[PDB]
């Protein structure tokens, strides 16, 4: 979900449900995850 | 018996994974306002469609 946020530091108060995007039929066991950046 | 022959072999397999490979499935017409059977992409039943 991509929603507008007021100019604030902390997470806002309220409700915003998250619509689904995709499900993938992979069937691989997962134990760890990371993140990627652009430089 | 000595002329060239082209051969193709097809193999299949199953395991603990989603199928993700299936053949065609055909759709009939759509009727309304009649007590009819229906199979709408996996759910079955009987009733009147409006
Ligand atoms: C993923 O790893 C776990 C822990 O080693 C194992 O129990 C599970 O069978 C694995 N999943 C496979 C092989 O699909």
């Amino acid at each position: 979900k991509h929603t507008p946020i007021n100019l604030e530091r902390d997470l806002p108060q309220g409700f915003s449900a998250l619509e689904p995007l995709v499900d993938l039929p992979i069937g691989i066991n997962i134990t760890r995850f990371q993140t990627l950046l652009a430089l | 018996g000595h002329q060239p022959y082209r051969v193709v072999v097809l193999s299949f397999e199953l395991l603990h994974a989603p199928a993700t490979v299936c053949g065609p499935k055909k759709s009939t017409n759509l009727v309304k306002n009649k007590c009819v059977n229906f199979n709408f992409n996996g759910l079955t039943g009987t009733g009147v469609l409006t």
